[PDB]
């Protein structure tokens, strides 16, 4: 049976980064956007059905749901030349256009007011899965819709789908800038604490280091969210890459997960992607991959913590040879260019792939990196103490208590400071060598 | 290694036992009564003396022979040296 | 016969946190592994890839009372007519002088750390 | 591992040396102006990661941090057609163009305050090398820059890597000039304090003696820079040809040293080159003219008072030698007593047998490099000390210095150094001693 990945589209930019992402895949696998197959495609050796649908006239449609409460942005969706690739009708969208206004609660509270419809459309499209796997949500935790909708549909995903996996693609908001939304680390919180609850895998992508090494690496001033959407869009190819290419071994996200996520609370994987360049053996590549001003994930190095690699796979697309694969990761453990986990033998693997046929590559091979490293703790003790700077000023607080989850008290919040106390607490004692015994 | 005849040998009872393992988990999908807790004790000691000896006959293999693939199988165990500190053994924690 | 240097001092810079372990704890692969990585961090790069596939770790009979500093030794293996130029007692000769020789390059490492 | 030399290049002086020394390994080597490996250079031998490492784009890049206080040195190098073979990142150039003036104190005032840039080159230069066996300051010991910052880098980069080999290349002042610098004395003894305390090995080179060896044995009627420059790339060239070409022997530089000097204290060498010119040399030839007075490149007195003595020599000698010819002149020159060692140690000198680079056409089958510690350096050192006396009994060119804040209340930093090297000469001349056991 198939495993199907619904992908949920949540507010502004998990909207926009949906669309690029199905737009990237059309481009990949020759589909056309309006969902025609192209000429060129016709002898693909991809499996689609993993997370397209094939249409009965072998249109190609995204198993994509675009979800947002102000019309604009599934208008422009539908607007766009890729209209015809989703599905119409399992596209819900708020008409109310007030949305959740950056609040966690308040996205929450909508989600509640559109469980019907959105769980009928969810509903609809698993029955329209012969094997649906679980839901990838596209969402940003700081955000109205991807945190407030988001969490509202984490639970009501943990409550309909027990047996299903969740997996976010929770797009971290740029930490260096003041934002607009003074409340947005109580949005993030809340996202977080309804993640640690209720969702199954978090992958993290930091929008400041991802302006950071567009400024850095890509010598982009001023990044633009389409630049950032097109680094977005090649990573989110890079995970589908062993779906689109069919292998010998891991082609299931089971195995995956199973593979990157050791500790089930500690389900934060960081990224790394390669080439990250503006316009080779395996030993260079995965090099190159490990040098740590590549890794686009604004982890601190702390040296007083002795952050460690959890696990890292390195998936190489293009054409390798394998003899210079094991050879590189030879010369990677003789050097120790990696630090790993103390508790647990070093998961590092290897995966060789295809490059798609329909996309025309400039690189004759690519690299991804997947890691679990222990300096997500920094990230996660650097929004704790954005949440208590927050907090601790009771700023913005009176329209919180006009809404019902802060209406009578914050105890969400604390509790959300808590929880992400135990989280950081979790990562020091994974950063200790009696982690396995914690 | 499948010319290997004692690593096949030993290969074919560790995967029984990992067979085994996830036929109970799967039988006591809840707390497992004190029946299942002993046979996760007993399959934890077995795999833990297999795993033992499949380490040390890879060491003594590799000392007697060069094989790549097996030398390339317990660097990829011990890519960490997680093995070589617990000496080899998957598994190494009592039941 | 340890002739370009590079590749001997940098098997004992490697090699030194290694050779000090008890003989007990060595294993092939770790060796192997530190033979391939100065290989390739030396110029012996550049040498023939066919010299290069040759070049391997021997390790001696292990007993009591030794380190991996009086336990390692490199070897280099031979076939065919080549095999006839280098007989037995020509490689058991070579690894004699192999074994003095490294003794005394030791002993310059360690003096020249003092 | 790999053993990496960082090469620090101090002022003009310093600058313009550790110029054509690069531009001289870049010709051993192969590499164009443009990084680029010459196509007759592509088959090479020698081992560049060393004192280069290796770009991206297949461009070998000098582990050469070149930091001046005047932009017109930098400039002219970035203007030369070698710019686009060291790393613009870097050169560090202060924007106040003022320098250290000639003033150690303000060469040191100066060091502290552009601390954090430098050791933020340092620093990612470090981390560009993978194995670091240390670094290499090129310098004068008579400028402001290179005496006073020198001095204030040598604390500093002490400090940071206290792991990490530091070799100098110090520029020695003419002795037989009048130096312009009145207190050039006070600056040199300053920078020879900090010698004393932070270096590992003080290679004397004296403008003076060059000059004259310029004039004397390379006819040049009133030498150029440039030709003192020449000389000293081939001095630096001998003294990285270890380096450059990979032998069984003394491939460190760690060992070099170890070799040379026996007594911690005692790490002051003397150079020596042959041939210095505009037939098969055979190793005896070779040895013979290296143990002639004649043939030494630095100007020491020569007091007849004290019986200055070998505490070691190498000999280098690079191209076609006949080891058996080699082994043969060891024992003649032995034999021949030719010349008059340390009582209280074993006369150390040794013979290294090396291959010219194959990139470097050279009209002689075989040149050589001599080093070697001799007592008679201290009498380059007794007349330095005796012209610091001679100022500061003086007060000469005082009124600066109590201006500057290191010599605004006093000078004790001066009498304290003045004492050092007063040890230091005295120690020389114990070293003479057969006491020197005891000393």
């Amino acid at each position: 049976m198939p495993r199907e990945i619904i992908t949920l589209q949540l507010g502004q930019c998990g909207n926009q980064i949906g669309f690029e992402f199905w737009k990237q895949l059309c481009a990949e696998h020759g589909i056309s956007p309006e969902g025609i197959v192209e000429e060129f495609a016709t002898e693909g050796t991809d499996r689609k059905d993993v997370f397209f649908y094939q249409a009965d006239d072998e249109h190609y449609i995204p198993r994509a749901v675009l979800l947002d409460l102000e019309p604009r942005v599934i208008h422009s969706i539908l607007n766009s030349p890729y209209a015809k690739l989703y599905n119409p009708e399992n596209i819900y969208l708020s008409e109310h256009g007030g949305g959740a206004g950056n609040n966690w609660a308040s996205g929450f509270s909508q989600g509640e007011k559109i469980h019907e419809d959105i769980f009928d459309i969810i509903d609809r499209e698993a029955d329209g899965s012969d094997s649906l796997e679980g839901f990838v949500l596209c969402h940003s935790i700081a955000g109205g819709t991807g945190s407030g909708l988001g969490s509202y549909l984490l639970e009501r995903l943990n409550d309909r789908y027990p047996k299903k996996l969740v997996q976010t693609y929770s797009v971290f908001p740029n930490q260096d800038e003041m934002s607009d939304v003074v409340v947005q680390p109580y949005n993030s919180l809340l996202t977080l604490k309804r993640l640690t609850q209720n969702a199954d895998c978090v992958v993290v992508l930091d929008n400041t280091a991802l302006n950071r090494i567009a400024t850095d690496r890509l010598h982009i001033q001023n990044p633009s969210f389409s630049q950032i959407n097109q680094l977005v869009s090649t990573i989110m190819s890079a995970s589908t890459t062993t779906l689109r290419y069919p292998g010998y071994m891991n082609n299931d996200l089971i195995g995956l997960i199973a593979s990157l996520i050791p500790t089930p609370r500690l389900h934060f994987l960081m990224t790394g992607y390669t080439p990250l360049t503006t316009d080779t053996t395996v030993l260079d590549v995965m090099r190159r991959l490990l040098q740590p001003k590549n890794v686009m994930v604004s982890t601190g190095r702390d040296r007083q913590t002795n952050h460690c690699y959890i696990a890292i796979l390195n998936i190489i697309q293009g054409e390798v040879d394998p003899t210079q694969v094991h050879k590189s990761l030879q010369r990677i453990r003789e050097r120790k260019l990696a630090n790993f986990i103390p508790w647990g033998p070093a998961s590092i693997q290897v995966a060789l792939s295809r490059k798609s046929p329909y996309l025309p590559s400039a690189h004759r091979v690519s690299g991804l990196m997947m890691a679990n490293h222990t300096s997500i703790s920094s990230l996660f003790e650097s929004s704790c103490q954005q949440y208590d700077k927050l907090r601790k000023r009771e700023a913005f607080l009176e329209q919180f208590r006009k809404e019902d989850i802060f209406k009578e008290n914050f105890d969400e919040l604390d509790r959300s400071r808590e929880v992400v106390q135990e989280l950081i607490d979790e990562y020091h004692a994974a950063t200790r060598p009696d982690y396995i015994s914690w | 290694f499948i010319l290997l005849k004692p690593v096949f040998h030993c290969l074919n009872e560790i995967l029984d036992l990992c067979h085994s393992f996830c036929s109970l988990v799967s039988q006591n999908l809840g707390p497992l009564d004190e029946r299942g807790a002993a046979q996760l004790s007993i399959l934890v000691k077995g795999f833990s003396r297999q795993s033992s000896l499949l380490f040390k006959i890879l060491s003594s293999v590799r000392n007697h022979q060069i094989n790549s693939d097996l030398a390339q199988l317990l660097l990829r165990l011990d890519y960490n040296k997680y093995y070589t500190q617990a000496g080899g053994t998957l598994g190494s924690f009592g039941m | 016969l340890l002739g370009q240097g590079d590749f001997i001092r940098h098997l004992m810079d490697l090699l030194k946190p290694e050779l000090v372990r008890p003989a007990t704890t060595l294993y092939q692969h770790n060796l192997t592994g530190i033979l391939e990585t100065a290989v390739r961090a030396t110029n012996a790069q550049f040498d023939s890839p066919e010299i290069l596939k040759r070049l391997d770790v021997r390790l001696l009979e292990v007993s009591p009372g030794d380190t991996g500093w009086d336990v390692f030794s490199l070897d280099y293996h031979v076939d065919g007519p080549i095999a006839t130029v280098f007989t037995r007692e020509c490689m058991s000769h070579y690894l004699r002088a192999f074994n003095f020789l490294w003794r005394a390059k030791r002993v310059e490492y360690i003096l020249t750390d003092i």
